[PDB]
């Protein structure tokens, strides 16, 4: 069981980016995405997190305009996509879910490995 | 909001020395939603502990956690060559959910 | 004597799907009715009981039997051994959004043909007990249908009535 990212990412300012982090092995129906981005070298930081059931959203208030967190059962994909990038907004972004096979394990057992969003206008 | 302490910043010790690296909170955090995750350089995070005490399926014995209400620490008995990375605290419990400056485990 | 068809059909409001009321209905019986598909019986010339609920227009086709979807599994469950849909675009869609209807989007265990679930607990997700508070791993069993007149075709709201004949 796995959680599989989006490739790298290129994307120019105030442009908006999608990473797509896709769900095998577990019974993504009773389980919840979170999002978590980390500059290199520096702390995580936690963008939001979604029921995948419900499909009911909720956002870090840094993030409420500038995100919105999706999910499609039928591909068993999870997305995040950032709006009006900026140069600060380069780093890398996780995705975390928990194994909810039968029970849901209570903890974000499964991690993504990252996508790496660089913004610049070259 | 959460304020998520840890101490120390960089903590160095030689193979074979407990650690024990702990978490503050602001306001108390329900002791079910309290997780401890080990970041390697490079590397997505894996999860040690839930529930603050309960370990993960597949992380080694000498990890284990402790700490209710404010208050949560996080102790390694067996450093081992690999158990070298930074440890980063974080609480689902309540909104917003919230992650540690993290703590660093050197030589 | 003839029969109160009249009174489930032409009723006031219908109730939610979840909560989906039966009626039990001596008389013999002789709109546009979209879907009028009837599988219990062949159509030709003791009781029978009438079920009155309010889902999404393409949910239509999960009322059926032997049907897998979330309002079959969960909301309201038919055996394996007629149907009548109607468009109520301009009766139960209200601009604002009218939330009154509810769905069963989080259940344990599949929904028994003909059962019933009027239950408001918390889906209890995770391994530690979620007390009446929504988080994580703790999440609201029921979902309320945004319906607005201005919604597609496909997501206007269906009036529904099933027809269960017990001989």
């Amino acid at each position: 069981m796995q959680l599989v990212q989006s490739g790298p990412e290129v994307k120019k300012p105030g442009t908006s980016v999608k990473v797509s982090c896709k769900a095998s092995g577990f019974t993504f129906s009773i389980s919840a995405v979170q999002w978590v981005r980390q500059a290199r070298g520096q702390r995580l930081e936690w963008i939001g997190w979604i029921v995948v059931g419900s499909g009911n959203t909720n956002y870090a208030q840094k993030f409420q305009e500038r995100v919105t967190i999706t999910r499609d059962m039928s591909t068993s994909t999870a997305y995040m996509e950032l709006s009006s990038l900026r140069f600060e907004d380069t780093a890398v972004y996780y995705c975390a879910a928990p194994y909810c096979g039968g029970d849901c394990s209570d903890g974000f057992d499964i991690w993504g490995q990252g996508t790496m969003v660089t913004v610049s206008s070259a | 909001e959460i304020v998520l302490t840890q101490s120390p910043g960089t903590l160095s010790l030689s193979p074979g020395e407990r650690a024990t690296l702990s978490c503050r909170a602001s306001q108390s955090v329900s002791s079910s939603y309290l997780a401890w995750y080990q970041q390697k350089p490079g590397q997505a995070p894996r999860l040690l502990i839930y529930g603050a005490s309960s370990r993960a399926t597949g992380i080694p014995d000498r990890f284990s956690g402790s700490g209710s209400g404010t208050d949560f620490t996080l102790t390694i008995s067996r450093l081992e060559p690999e158990d070298f990375a930074v440890y980063y605290c974080q609480q689902y419990g309540n909104s917003p959910w919230t992650f540690g400056q993290g703590t660093k485990v050197e030589i | 004597n003839l029969c109160p068809f009249g009174e489930v059909f032409n009723a006031t409001r219908f109730a939610s799907v979840y909560a989906w009321n039966r009626k039990r209905i001596n008389c013999v019986a002789d709109a546009s009715f979209s879907t009028f598909k009837c599988y219990g019986v062949s159509p030709t010339k003791t009781n029978v009981y009438a079920d009155s609920f309010v889902i999404r227009g393409d949910e239509v086709r999960q009322i059926a039997p032997g049907q897998t979807g979330k309002i079959a599994d969960y909301n309201y469950k038919l055996p394996d051994d007629c149907v009548i849909a109607w468009n109520s675009n301009n009766l139960d869609s209200k601009v604002g959004g009218n939330y009154n209807y509810l769905y069963r989007l989080f259940r344990k265990s599949n929904l028994k043909p003909f059962e019933r679930d009027i239950s408001t607990e918390i889906y209890q997700a995770g391994s530690t007990p979620c007390n009446g508070v929504e988080g994580f791993n703790c999440y609201f069993p029921l979902q309320s249908y945004g319906f607005q007149p201005t919604n597609g075709v496909g997501y206007q709201p269906y009036r529904v009535v099933v027809l269960s004949f017990e001989l």
